[PDB]
């Protein structure tokens, strides 16, 4: 522990999300005074398509 | 709010614009958040993904 | 299906939480042609602690 | 990996929470080859108020 | 009850269908569970979508 | 971005804040989202709950 299930909306790149890992990781082991090994994180992409805000679709903006 | 919305593959993306709409409208009425605050998540699985009563829907 | 997972932050009563159920349950069959009978939805009550929007607490905010 | 949620309804016992806990890790690991030791499970209860059945709220009984 | 289910990518169909069976099964013996309410949502990730230790699969974690 | 932690139960007020705000951070530092944007929802479980290679964490 922790697990983060982190949902972005698609188009990050590879480098991004290797990024986000690193960051999140580490960032959960250094507040939580927790081993770093221990985390885990899975990453969910999600196409504008399929993400809404106040109803509106993300593409839609 | 947040809605996590798992549905199977196979809907255009008109429907999963009036999914969203219609979701966000049912929140607003039904517990009075601000429309604005409403965040849905549509989770598309494939049918090889969706297991319901131990069967796949594949 | 469909699933939902409704996230909420927590005080809400029970009147409303069944409204939100039947709301999303009934516009979700009709909308996607699924039988009322199979969606779920599952509402996850969050208190104002423990959710966060752009590195503030809901309570932070005021609820 | 692999990675369980498993939403419950509240009621399950502590003995009953554990078999499954085990019983879903075993099982994820034969089926998949994965190690044992690298699979999670995470138990999220949710009360009948809060978890819908058709429409209708577990509490409404049905 | 409802699993979701995190899974690297790289399982074929034929294993999907037995974990979904098998995991449909464990939680009818565990719980008691009519076998009609459990609900299995595959979730499958990319190796760049994974973190462990925050290293990412792609790296070879 | 929305980011669901589960974490297990016993963390006081003052930690989640500090989590929230610094994985809210990290979030904006790796890919830049706006701020606005990050939603972090913190699930806290029970140690019963938690089952790691097999075993509880109880």
């Amino acid at each position: 522990m922790p697990v983060i299930v982190a949902i972005l909306i698609a188009g990050r790149t590879d480098e991004q999300k290797r990024a986000l890992i690193a960051a999140l990781s580490e960032t959960s082991a250094s507040v939580l005074d927790a081993p770093l090994q221990a985390t885990r994180v899975m990453i969910k992409d999600i196409p504008n398509t399929d993400f809404g805000i106040g109803g509106q679709t993300a593409r839609a903006l | 709010p947040t809605l996590e919305v798992f549905l199977p593959a196979g809907h255009d993306d008109a429907r999963k614009a009036e999914l969203i709409a219609r979701l966000t409208g049912a929140t607003v009425d039904s517990i009075g958040a601000p429309i604005e605050s409403v965040r849905v998540l549509l989770t598309e699985l494939p049918a090889t993904h969706i297991g319901l009563g131990g069967r796949s829907a594949a």
